């Protein structure tokens, strides 16, 4: 349990996933979902992925 | 390389002195339709990270 | 993202917002001229929601302060918290105003400085491409905050139509009528603009302040230096879901949406218990959350002068109970278990009610991470008693021939007095009709 | 190779080109009388593109300076930067001129000194066997720069037909009309020569100078000593792809070719933000490129007096955004990513638009290798507002019987006033027709 603390932060990633898939802190997801709605109202296309990585990175 | 062959014809046009001008504009719109064909070819690729970079920059040239 | 522009205005609205920004630096772990502590980012996970976003880790306040009286701003620059304020966002040195004491003064001064009042306050609007809204941190007492504040409730309704409007407005004092006598006139003129030209208000009574200021605070001569202590804490308490990282109703359009039943019914009752420093020596023994919300619905912490025998025919519709800091959340559902057994809130017989409880972690500070805090945002239909108090003091003054010749010389040609009287009775009749 | 001959002419054109050459020595790491630093070749990879090529590592300027007034040149030789200039390329000591204040003076003096004006300025032409072109660094204000400058736009069009012509011309001031009154006459006579006898211009308004000279510069009495500071930086900024080693549009016929839509539509809007020295203390924290081009399209740095409500029916066609020095080029495509989302530039509905961004490394100097610089070369179709301003001040003056008897005694026998009026309206009509 001490080698993960020095190198990998294993149980820190247990708390970390709760902020994104379990939506612990809402400001990470509300500033997401505000910027994400002008893309979700249209149907998805082939060109749907390359803007979503940019709208993820300017939301964080 | 069709861009190169239409530039030498249009440079010859200016030093010689409308139907050739309309032929050049139809040569451009054939290139602009060919660029839309490569946009559909790059969308139907292997869908990797290199696909995303080449499909973003050609949507970007299409927005020009 | 969620940037709010505060509109501090008037003689009383500038002082209650001065210590509101001074409260924010002590909880963010920051200094008004520097950054000496590292507690600002590890302890607090969000800081750019009321401040302007940083250029040198200097969180500029998104604040504007206009007043006709230069006395409120000359007691600011000698304080060491004024260097955080900017001398180019609002005014430079030696700013002035009118003479001046009239509701018609600031109502007529809005369209002669119309070019300058819509120039420098709009520069902060396009800083963020998604503006939250506007809060008018103004006053009702006097003619300074009530005269000019009624103008911006009209022209910002159509120039910025998709923005939230909601104000923390303070009510004036109705003890005697010797120093001021224009109090029934300038109050009802702004109160009409607070219902149809404004979505929501947060009422703050003045006669209920000295009820609390002699309750546990133990003063003999009531001064104006105590009016900023009850007000600045509940202002920062209302944004604990918005400033500190919360999940649900973490926006200002989140909290107000879950409490307003209908337009022109938005007057929210406020409550806040812990104000005593000698409670600190006995909170070390795990003082729980099971006893802090039993006294919120009990009419002891209220800041609204209302009748004590008028609560049997009135019914609560929406009640907010905000706990902060250490909550011990394994018993917060246990505190909401005991609500249905007492029925201390009368429920509306036509529809459902709601007791909403929420939590957020407080500042990394010793008086904040130790003592339980309870913020109440009630909505009870006994609020017409204040509207019956103001209207009975309004029609009685017009039969005494008071300020009918002294008030209509400037920019008033027709009788707009019954235009305020019927619209106030429309509010008072639709409140009692709302429980069928 | 790429040698350009600057044609500095007039009372104002000589002073704006005097500090233009004085700016070039501070960035090349050279002295006007010697070479004391070794930073000229290791830091700067190209120096012989505006200077004459060296004979003793003395980079002679390829400049000519003619003016009727001897006052502008007598304030030159006492300055220590005049020894870099040569007393045989243009004039020796004690050069003079006319009396003199007239547009018809220099227009008639061009063919009486016709032998000498085409003798010593052509000696610098055959120094390089591939000449780039000619830039007329002249003025529109007064009769000195406008009278003689209209003559060389005609006789250099056919004697040197395969050369680029493009000028950095300054517009006169239209605040009052007391000291000068001949301002609508000499301006429109040169403005006709700037469209059909000249390919491109770079407009520089005078009423927009004091808009910036009191914006951040904080002066009380506007003097002529500030007119050379905004002008000399953007002149050297426009040749950063040409002087410093760049790749694309590294020639003067590279930049102008990608912005001109058509002849007689060449009036380019200029913008330049960073002019403040106290910004230097906060650029140490990696100030990025993502915030410097959001304010270029925002009408704050513009040097063109135009309407604020006339941009909705007008459309941008070509916009240049030049970053210099430290760029951090891994986010320069990230800055161009955010352009399409705002649509701050209105795009032409008939054809495509273009936002061209380019970079080049600046001088090895501490105020240059630390602070981000943004040079704008816009092209917007709201430029007819200046042409509507000059034409409305032109036909109003001819109905007041002003300078119709005082102007046609010398070398004017027919009415050439409507020859300038229709050709100006041809420009104003083809601009609005250009967006179909």
């Amino acid at each position: 349990l001490d080698v993960l603390n020095k190198n990998y932060n294993l149980l820190e990633h247990m708390q970390a996933m709760r902020r994104y898939l379990l939506l612990g802190q809402g400001d990470f997801i509300r500033h997401l979902m505000d910027l994400l709605k002008p893309e979700l109202v249209r149907p998805a296309t082939t060109l749907y992925q390359h803007n979503l990585t940019g709208i993820l990175e300017t939301a964080v | 390389s069709k861009l190169m062959s239409v530039c030498v014809m249009f440079t010859n046009c200016l030093q010689r002195f409308e139907s050739t001008i309309n032929n050049f504009d139809s040569n451009f719109s054939a290139h602009l339709m060919d660029l839309l064909d490569k946009l559909s070819m790059y969308s139907t690729s292997d869908c990797e990270h290199s696909m995303i970079n080449i499909i973003y920059r050609l949507d970007f040239n299409g927005f020009y | 993202p969620r940037e709010i522009i505060t509109l501090q205005l008037g003689q009383c609205g500038n002082q209650i917002g001065f210590e509101f920004w001074k409260q924010l630096c002590a909880e963010h772990g920051i200094s008004p001229e520097g950054i000496v502590e590292e507690f600002a980012t590890e302890g607090t996970d969000r800081k750019d929601v009321f401040f302007y976003q940083a250029d040198d880790e200097h969180y500029i306040p998104r604040a504007v302060l206009l007043d006709l009286e230069p006395r409120v701003i000359h007691s600011i620059l000698n304080s060491p918290y004024a260097n955080l304020y900017n001398p180019e966002n609002i005014y430079l040195s030696e700013h002035g105003g009118g003479a001046g004491n009239n509701w018609a003064s600031g109502f007529s001064q809005g369209e002669k400085i119309h070019e300058d009042i819509f120039d420098i306050i709009d520069r902060e609007a396009d800083g963020s491409d998604s503006l939250e809204g506007f809060v008018l941190c103004h006053s009702i007492a006097g003619g300074t905050g009530s005269g000019l504040g009624s103008y911006l409730l009209e022209r910002l309704n159509d120039r910025y139509p998709k923005k939230l409007v909601q104000t923390y407005s303070v009510f004036p004092n109705q003890d005697e009528m010797s120093h001021v006598v224009v109090q029934p006139y300038n109050s009802l003129l702004t109160l009409k603009r607070l219902t149809q030209n404004a979505d929501c208000v947060v009422v703050l009574d003045n006669t209920a302040l000295n009820r609390i200021a002699t309750d546990r605070l133990h003063i003999q001569n009531p001064s104006f230096s105590q009016i900023n202590q009850l007000v600045s804490t509940i202002m920062s308490a209302s944004t604990t879901t918005l400033r500190y990282p919360g999940y649900m109703n973490n926006d200002l359009i989140g909290l107000i949406a879950s409490l307003i039943p209908t337009p022109r019914l938005h007057f929210l009752m406020t409550g806040y218990t812990p104000l005593t420093t000698d409670q600190s020596v006995a909170s070390v023994r795990k003082t729980t959350v099971l006893d802090v919300m039993r006294r919120l619905l009990q009419p002891k912490n209220v800041m609204v002068s209302t009748g004590r025998d008028r609560q049997t025919n009135h019914c609560y519709i929406a009640i907010l109970n905000i706990i902060q800091g250490e909550v011990d959340p394994t018993q917060v559902h246990k505190s909401l278990q005991r609500i249905r057994e007492r029925k201390l809130a009368n429920f509306i017989p036509w529809g459902p009610a709601s007791i909403q409880v929420a939590l957020s972690r407080k500042s990394p500070y010793l008086p904040s991470a130790h003592r339980v805090s309870g913020l109440m945002m009630a909505n009870h239909t006994n609020i017409s008693s204040l509207f019956e108090r103001t209207c009975r003091q309004y029609d009685k003054l017009r039969k005494r021939e008071a300020f009918l010749e002294q008030f209509r010389k400037e920019d008033i040609f027709k009788d707009n007095f019954d235009e305020l009287d019927n619209s106030r009775e429309i509010v008072q009749q639709l409140i009692d009709e709302y429980h069928a």
